[PDB]
């Protein structure tokens, strides 16, 4: 199209290409009217933990501390109470109230009222962090090509596969930014985007590099949306689309105005719109951890 | 007392402890549990719940468009905001109560905003995001709208468009634009309460409620 | 469309079934002394 | 709905936990040892679990880690 | 070049008794570019205007220092003695349309080049040219963030 | 029971103009009242 438009066969040109260095030094672009650039997609697929330090209480240290200091009270007060075991057995006390299931406790006062005052913000406790886990199941790793695996591809045993359509703008950054990285990929070219994208959908390629738009839209008209951008942000350098001219011509001069009138009108908005567990294995673990740390602590007692 | 604390301990599980005594204790158990799973089912629906008002999707709340006394939002100044308004003829009856909120800067709105002077503020996404990431109190609501750009003006005699134009085209394939962005734009009591309140409580009671108890007796 | 715009708590029935309970229960107490 | 009461991915949990249950069992039997054979620790451990009124190194963690164990399954169901 | 107050993009502290600022650093080390600019001390209207000396630094300077650099320039920072972007507004004898603030000063002849975080509009670019936008952004709401207490 | 419970508190006294209360509101308790803009098409109708 650049090359149609310079040879005087076109006089405006609009097919969806992107601003380049090379494009802006042999034909004149008017203002962009579309936010695009290079972007990269990837595969998209409770897994946070709960009643942990990720769920609930980030510092984690004063929460899981507290029962032990109140434990260590309980045993030395009931030391105290003289006028078995003491240390051995008033932990039961505390451990038979801080849930609701725990038949061996013996309670021989108004210390009948606390410690149902206990239970009951222990039930409330565990009631609230149910209903937090209820409301947190509601939920992207290159984080750019800064990443160590765009640099290299190799490092891993599996080799992380790229992809690029050519007689394009992406070449020629990827080319004019990574060389080594522009050599690489070139082993793993795709005659056009829908081959690409259904080699991705099959895991043929790990992920691949287009433009912004094209992949947006095909993130967003995947089937089962399987497929998602880099995120949001991690964009490469953020051009647009614009309509190419021959240098000298005198319509871009109302060409800029139309499209920005356009743009400050909301012409743009409603086009945009129309045309585009693990968790219980690791409370497993911690719990078996503790019942190591808690016979060991038995047979020193 | 033995029976009133052994209700309560049936009532809050703590395990706290002829016919027709047996027969009662089985309907109060019962009725027990099925109180304490309710009460729980309650409490578990009651946490799910959005106290604060809702997030402002975009231009198209009915609340924005609606201008109201309680939910006062306005723009800076005569700004590029403004002539996006003003070209738009639809939002005229907010934009009677937004001629009325403007501010001589919009380090002056922001600072107003955080202090609950103004609802909402109405201003571009980078500066509003910026804001947002280095102060914590403040936060962006609206996807994309009125999306532009940053030029840099020139005065149409000047010869050197193209060169500028080529500059920044170069400045942005060198990646110096996403460096900058790096370097200046892309910077970094209720649960523990009542932990805190039911552990002194439980804590101070031990002690002065035998020590009140040995008092009595002697 | 631009034209024409726009919990839970322990209620009464708790205490319904509280007193229902509590006069099932008193009828059951008397029900086992009389037997 | 709710007929995944087994497990709905990754079932093997359900027999992690009883292989914790049995060698917390082993472990307290060792402990009666060097101080309730065979079905004693782990009907205990269902009544502690289940609450159904079911209940020196022995006693003590039977009293420390069985609580802990039953908090820890109960948070996990709830 | 004229420069508005924005501090994600312009930085404005007043000078030291030598004329010049502190010299500070990035997270990397790097150095921070300063340039020495003139504006208002007030920006409130009705205030006793002085065009006391500034250090602005940020993206819009870091820009224009690249851009110096390529092309050879010799720039001269200077602040908006109204301290507003600038568009038509009503004024005596309305039926007229004059050019304020930045915009003005531009169109007036004082300044020569705007870096500044401009949006490209059609009322600006029916007056003054633009090239291309080196940054694409949108509009955003700005509202008050409540801690979130359960 | 829990879930039930949780799932079923996710949730009109005239049912329309057939009811007892327009035809005849004296014979309830509280005096109802309804009422109409005059010089429209529902006093017609
Ligand atoms: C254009 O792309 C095709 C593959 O899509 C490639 O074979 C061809 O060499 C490219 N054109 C040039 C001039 O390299
Ligand atoms: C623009 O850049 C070219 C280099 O290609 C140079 O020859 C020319 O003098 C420049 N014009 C201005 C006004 O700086």
């Amino acid at each position: 199209m650049i090359g149609e438009v310079v040879y005087q066969r076109a006089v405006m040109a609009v097919g969806s290409l992107t601003i380049n260095e090379e494009r802006s030094e042999v034909v004149d672009f008017s203002v962009p009217f579309v936010e695009t650039g290079i972007s990269v997609m990837v595969s998209r697929s409770v897994s946070p933990s709960a009643f942990l330090e990720p769920f609930s209480a980030s510092v984690w240290v004063m929460m899981f501390v507290m029962l032990l200091i109140v434990s260590a009270i309980a045993v030395f007060v009931f030391e105290y109470f003289s006028p078995s075991f003491t240390i051995g057995k008033a932990i039961w006390l505390l451990w038979g109230l801080v849930f609701n299931n725990s038949v061996p406790v013996q309670n021989p006062t108004t210390s009948k009222i606390m410690v149902s005052v206990w239970a009951f913000f222990a039930v409330i406790f565990l009631a609230s962090y149910t209903a937090n886990l209820a409301a947190f199941m509601i939920q992207d790793q290159v984080t750019g090509l800064s990443d160590k695996k765009f640099q290299r591809p190799h490092d891993y045993s599996p080799p992380f596969r790229f992809g690029t359509v050519p007689n394009g703008s992406t070449e020629r950054n990827i080319r004019n930014n990574y060389p080594y990285m522009h050599q690489y990929m070139t082993k793993f070219n795709q005659k056009g985007v829908e081959d690409a994208l259904v080699s991705l959908k099959t895991g043929k390629l790990d992920a691949f590099i287009y433009d912004a738009a094209v992949l947006n839209y095909k993130a967003g008209r995947d089937e089962g949306c399987k497929l998602v951008t880099i995120g949001s942000g991690y964009i490469f350098a953020t051009t647009g689309y614009g309509i190419a001219l021959q240098k000298g011509s005198p319509w871009k001069r109302q060409i800029d105005l139309a499209l920005l009138q356009f743009v400050g009108d909301g012409e743009m908005e409603e086009l945009e719109t129309l045309w585009l567990d693990i968790d219980n294995m690791a409370g497993v673990f911690y719990m078996l951890a503790a019942a190591m740390a808690l016979s060991l602590i038995t047979f020193i007692w | 007392s033995s029976a009133m604390w052994f209700s309560w301990g049936v009532l809050l599980n703590s395990g706290i402890g002829s016919f027709s005594a047996r027969i009662l204790g089985m309907v109060w158990a019962g009725f027990a549990m099925i109180i304490v799973a309710s009460y729980t089912a309650n409490l578990a629906a009651f946490l799910v719940l959005d106290r604060p008002e809702e997030r402002i999707t975009g231009i198209n709340d009915p609340r924005l468009r609606n201008p109201s006394d309680k939910f006062i939002y306005a723009t800076v100044k005569q700004s590029s905001v403004d002539i996006y308004f003003r070209r738009q003829v639809e939002l005229s009856t907010m934009y009677r109560h937004m001629e009325k909120h403007n501010y001589e800067s919009a380090a002056e709105a922001i600072q107003a905003v955080r202090d609950n002077k103004l609802h909402a503020f109405i201003w571009d996404s980078a500066v509003l995001e910026f804001e947002a990431s280095q102060k914590c109190d403040l936060v962006t609501t609206g996807e994309l709208f009125f999306r532009s750009g940053f030029g840099i003006g020139m005065r149409k005699d000047s010869p050197w468009k193209q060169n500028v134009s080529l500059s920044i085209l170069k400045s942005h394939e060198n990646g110096f634009m996403e460096d900058l962005d790096k370097t200046w734009v892309r910077y970094q009591e209720n649960m523990a309460g009542v932990f805190m309140l039911v552990a002194g409580g439980i804590v101070a009671g031990i002690f002065l409620i035998f020590i009140e108890i040995a008092y009595k007796r002697h | 469309t631009l034209w024409l715009t726009g919990s839970s708590q322990l209620d009464i029935d708790n205490m319904a079934g509280v007193f229902y309970m509590l006069a099932a229960a008193m009828a059951l107490s008397l029900i086992t002394f009389i037997w | 709905t709710l007929d995944s009461f087994m497990q709905p991915f990754q079932s093997t949990l359900w027999l992690l936990v009883g292989l914790s249950v049995h060698v917390v069992a082993v472990m307290l039997y060792l402990l009666d040892r060097f101080s309730l054979t065979l079905s004693s620790a782990m009907w205990f451990s269902w009544g502690v679990l289940l609450n159904s009124g079911i209940g020196s190194f022995s006693a003590r963690i039977l009293g420390m880690v069985w609580a802990g164990f039953a908090m820890i399954i109960v948070a996990s169901y709830t | 070049i004229v420069t508005i107050h924005q501090e994600p993009f312009v930085y404005v502290k007043p000078t030291l008794s030598d004329g010049t600022c502190k010299e500070e650093f990035t997270v990397n080390g790097d150095p921070v570019k300063k340039v020495i600019c003139t504006g208002p001390n007030d920006t409130s209207p009705g205030s006793p205007r002085h065009t006391v000396p500034q250090c602005c630094y940020g993206f819009c300077i870091d820009l224009l220092i690249k851009l110096a650099r390529t092309m050879n320039f010799t720039y001269e920072v200077h602040l908006v003695a109204d301290g507003k972007f600038g568009t038509q507004e009503r004024v005596n004898n309305s039926n007229k349309k004059e050019w304020n603030g930045m915009m003005g000063e531009l169109l007036s002849g004082q300044a020569d080049m705007i870096v500044a975080p401009l949006t490209i509009n059609n009322e600006r670019a029916q007056y003054i040219e633009f090239s291309k936008p080196f940054k694409y952004q949108g509009l955003t709401i700005l509202v008050k963030k409540e801690i979130p207490r359960s």
